[PDB]
RNA sequence: UACCGAAGCAGAAGUAAUGUUACCGCAAUAGUAAUUGAACUUAGUACGAGAGGAACAGUUCAUUCGGAUAAUUGGUUUUUGCGGCUGUCUCAGGCAGCCGCGAAGCUACCAUCCGCUGGAUUAUGGCUGAACCCUCUAAGUCAGAUCCAUGCUAGAAGCGGUGAU
RNA sequence: UGUACAACGGGGUAUUGUAAGCGCUGAGAUUAAGCCUUUGUUGUCUGAUUUGU
């Protein structure tokens, strides 16, 4: 269920990473286990998308949504906008939104039946069909959420790690407690 | 790449022309030469003054989705794109003729 | 100082004797310079697919015809020019480059060589067969076609191409058929090849090696100048020409960088003079955005096509 | 000179020392730190000793007194974990402070094991040290009393008897036992390529190039979707304007 | 800083005017270099009780310096350019004046493109093999950086071919 | 003694923001003093003077 992995040695893998039921994006790199064990665990269920956000290697904190649909940045060029719309399935919707601040995964956090952050918040609503209210501080899925109180107790739950209903991913600082942690609280057991 | 329109005056700004300094306040600065910029920089009312298409349009001088691009759409682009700009440039005409 | 207002080619490219007889070299005029945007294919690159944006040099380059052959024998005090042998004709600006007061002279240009021509051409297949059982290194003879380049210069400069076949016989009997034929460009480079190149700076020589062909210019059909993004009936001359340049009407390339010499200076280019094995050189350069914007001034406006866009109309 | 002191460290570690080094030897090396008379003098005024313990903590175990830390009867440091101690029956065998390393409910725990100068050693060991002290033996009363009778000494140890070892699960058991007493006590080289990576309602257009500009304008403003009817609705009003007089 | 050897060195991490003119050419010769560091995979793998973490190979960058460029950003402007404005009197805002914008230019690490590949050798690693069984050395002999070649700049106020009478 | 050379003509290409005057008027104006081209008009083409198997 669990995993680990390196983002070309560094600790923070979500960053990099973003996992949803039924896509996933993950940054363009060169390190071929670091996209081998995502692909080994995942097989060919969902789509694993080597794209990037306006040409920025952090894909986490520029994206968020859920597995109804995904949830893109301004400043993301058109071509990237294209290309994740042909790698996500039809029955996954993309909209753009319109912010200040490009890191909408910063104050934005959502799963497939709730939401959190109002032009905007009606919109996630809408696009994700959730219900809506920390986002570099709190995780959501439909297993539950973890926030603030990984990584050798980095404070950044959501940059460190990040976990879908079936698969979950973290940084190989984590220390067994925090994968207790984060199994218990995911309820993978 | 994405052609911006120049705020100050809506004009063209093709890939690799103007100027565009990311300051740390987040604001787009569209532009196509530094005329433009300086006269942003100087507060120049583009409302007000003559030479822009945002005072011009208004005086009377002249008139979050992605597609999936298949060839079928695509192919009535190659249409459209010339009966709006058929459309737009008799309409621009017949301003400047009722203008003269 | 520069020997002259051409460079002088120091070196060519070691000889391949299972490929068949080609050029090894091009030259051209300078056409300043323009801007472009590319996809970043280079793999483990933190910018790759980005829009890479740089600018490439634009040189203009006509047919260049060939005009004759020599051959060199490899004595112990150097190669030594055997016998130089032109094809039964000069053309009008070729005469020209052999005259200093071509208006006040006579303009008697060779009239026995090319009544020689006119003979059993026993004499010219008498050399071609020493060629052919002496001196194995052979250089062909050229000249640019500037008659067609719109300058001022109105002078064809001489120029000398080695050949890379095998087979001198073959290099021989290729020249014996195609000479005072016109060589198209593309005949000898191609679009991501890595060339080298040599010129006078604004006045010393330099060459300058490892420069990718951006773009190889076929002068012939429209839109040269649009990639296939754009692809915009577009050249790559900018409206209202070129800063202190006549125009583009001919085969022109486009170059990685800025070659040394200002705008009209003439320029050759080789094949980098050995095979590169650098993931640079084999990677494909695929175009996404030629600039075409009028140089002199500040354009805002491509083509004029679209330039009455953002005014509307004009009186 | 003075860097060789610098690296050489000066409450167990002062008794090991004195075991497997002389604690009085190595005390007095370190306290011991026209120009032709001079020259001399300085050339004329043991050395190898601190080097050679220099050598052995270069790869003896570091360990903190204050950790948790815990025939055949001497296989059981080896077999608990990925540790290497010598076969030979003879008990003398153990002069190397043998330790081995393992994870218990999330807690580092490891297992140390080890008159002459070894007795020494291995006495200020178990004394100074945090660990508590065992007694595995294969199935002479004599002999199986000797730790008994010696045990008032260093019962503080929080002292554990298990007897028959060789067998996996008595290891597993002891080791579950002794972690909570002691508490409770190739590359990237070419191209990405995304093609088949992707859906589409049809592969007839999978490689595709979407050129973004034409007409000198961005074609994502004009790829609009099937507008087919909205071409035809341009079309009304171009012959709306042409035949209703505005350019008659 | 590079290559080797010792070292409980587990891992991490000693060597250095010419028959004229014109065109196309060869090259004895003189000079010659890229430079310093960083990141990615094998890389969480060999190693190791654990802290710790490789490497031959293949990739991506950055600082300084060298050869060039102004497609465009800036330092910038006798285009004293367009428009405005104040003395000067009979709209010219004149001119020895100021302002907003300003092509063109010299020019920048203040920006852009590029900046080497084949051999003989010191030490060293080895084979065959005597003085004297052995031995890399005595005769032979493979690998290997300082040197020579490749490329680049100029061409003896040296040389070859070609056209005109 | 001919789409060869130069000056004019138009066009395109840059600075401009609406000169003076009565919406004309992104017009005109510098218009190349370090821009280009072309479709029309005009003139150009003769001396001094040195060398050669
Ligand atoms: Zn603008």
């Amino acid at each position: 269920m669990a995993t680990r992995t390196q983002f070309e040695n560094s600790n923070e893998i979500g960053v990099f990473s973003k996992l949803t039921n039924t896509y996933c994006l993950v940054a363009v790199g060169g390190s071929e286990n670091f996209y081998s064990a995502f692909e080994a665990e995942l097989g060919d269920a969902i789509p694993i998308v080597h794209t990037t956000i306006a040409g920025t290697r952090i894909i986490g904190r520029m994206t968020a949504g859920n597995r109804r649909g995904l949830l893109v940045p301004t400043q993301t060029t058109d071509q990237e906008l294209q290309h994740l719309r042909n790698s996500l399935p039809d029955s996954v919707k993309i909209q753009r939104v319109e912010e200040r601040l490009s890191a909408l995964g910063n104050v934005i956090c959502c799963n497939d039946y709730v939401a959190l952050v109002r032009e905007t918040e009606e919109l996630i609503s809408d696009v994700l069909g959730v219900e809506v209210f920390v986002g570099s501080y709190c995780s959501l899925s439909n297993q539950g959420g973890l926030v603030h109180p990984v990584n050798r107790g980095s404070s950044v739950v959501g940059a460190g790690m990040v976990v879908n209903d079936y698969l979950a991913v973290t940084g190989l600082d984590t220390t067994a407690p925090e994968l207790s942690v984060i199994e218990s609280i995911f309820r993978l057991q | 790449m994405r052609i911006y329109q120049c705020h100050f005056c809506s004009s063209p700004c093709y890939p690799g022309h103007g100027i565009m300094f990311v300051r740390n306040d987040a604001k787009e600065f569209r532009f196509c030469r530094s005329k433009c910029h300086k006269a942003f920089k100087q507060r120049r009312n583009p409302r007000k003054l003559k030479w822009t298409k945002a005072f011009r349009k208004a005086a009377g001088k002249e008139l979050n989705v992605p597609v999936r691009y298949n060839r079928e759409l695509v192919a009535t682009t190659l249409k459209a794109m010339a009966r709006i700009e058929e459309i737009r440039q008799k309409r621009e005409r017949a301003f400047y003729k009722n203008r003269m | 100082r520069a020997a002259s207002i051409r460079a002088r080619v120091k070196a060519f490219p070691k000889d391949d004797r299972s490929k068949p007889v080609a050029l090894t070299s091009f030259l051209g005029y300078k056409a300043g310079m323009t801007t472009i945007v590319r996809d970043l294919d280079r793999p483990g690159s933190k910018f790759h697919k980005r829009e890479v944006v740089e600018a490439v040099t634009v040189v203009d380059t006509p047919p260049v015809v060939v005009v004759g052959v020599v051959g060199y024998v490899e004595t112990p005090r150097g190669l030594r020019s055997l016998t130089t042998v032109w094809a039964e004709h000069l053309s009008d600006e070729v005469k020209r480059r052999f005259y200093k007061n071509w208006y006040k002279s006579k303009k008697k240009a060779f009239t026995k060589y090319s009544a020689k021509y006119a003979q059993d051409g026993a004499g010219i297949e008498r050399e071609l067969a020493r060629i052919k059982k002496y001196a194995s290194v052979v250089r062909v003879l050229v000249h640019t076609q500037i008659r067609k380049t719109p300058l001022a210069q109105k002078k064809a400069h001489l120029a000398e191409i080695q050949l890379n076949g095998g087979s001198i016989s073959e290099k021989v009997d290729w020249a014996r058929e195609h000479f005072e034929k016109t060589v198209a460009v593309d005949s000898v480079f191609e679009q991501n090849e890595m060339i080298d190149a040599i010129a006078v700076t604004k006045y010393h020589s330099r060459t300058s090696i490892n420069h990718k062909i951006y773009r190889v210019g076929k002068g012939d059909d429209e839109a040269n100048g649009a990639t296939s993004f754009d692809r915009t009936k577009k050249t790559i001359t900018p409206m209202g020409g070129f800063v202190h340049y006549g125009e583009i009407k001919n085969d022109f390339i486009m170059v990685k960088g800025c070659i040394p010499g200002n705008r009209k200076r003439i320029v050759t280019l080789r094949k980098s003079l050995y095979t590169n094995t650098s993931r640079k050189a084999l990677e494909e350069v695929s175009l996404k955005w030629i600039d075409t914007a009028s140089k002199f001034g500040k354009g805002r406006f491509q083509t004029p096509a679209e330039k009455h866009a953002f005014m509307g109309t004009l009186k | 000179f003075e860097d060789i002191l610098k690296g050489f460290p000066n409450p167990f570690h002062r008794d090991l020392m004195d075991t497997l080094y002389e604690k009085n030897h190595y005390k007095i090396s370190l306290a011991a730190i026209l120009k032709r008379a001079a020259l001399g003098r300085m050339a004329t005024i043991p050395l190898a000793y601190l080097e050679q313990v220099r050598q052995h903590i270069g790869r003896l175990p570091s360990i903190d007194p204050n950790t948790r830390t815990l025939v055949g009867k001497s296989s059981f440091l080896r077999c608990i974990t990925k540790s290497d101690v010598d076969v030979q029956p003879y008990a003398f065998t153990t002069k190397s402070l043998y330790v081995g390393h393992f994870d218990y409910k999330y807690l580092r725990f490891q297992a140390i094991d080890t008159m002459n100068n070894i007795e020494m050693q291995s006495i200020y060991a178990i004394a100074h040290l945090r660990s508590c002290v065992l007694y595995f033996m294969d199935l002479i009363e004599a002999q199986v009393k000797l730790f008994h009778s010696i045990k008032p000494l260093f019962a503080n140890k929080s002292v554990m008897v298990v007897i028959n070892c060789q067998l996996e699960e008595n290891v597993m058991e002891v080791r579950n036992k002794a972690c909570e007493k002691l508490l409770a006590s190739g590359a990237g080289v070419f191209n990405v390529n995304l093609k088949d990576k992707y859906l589409l309602e049809d592969d007839e257009w999978k490689n595709d190039i979407m050129p973004e500009i034409l007409d000198g304008k961005n074609v994502y403003d004009f790829l609009d979707p099937e507008i087919a009817a909205k071409l035809q609705a341009l079309e009304e009003e171009e012959e709306k304007l042409e035949n209703e007089g505005f350019y008659n």
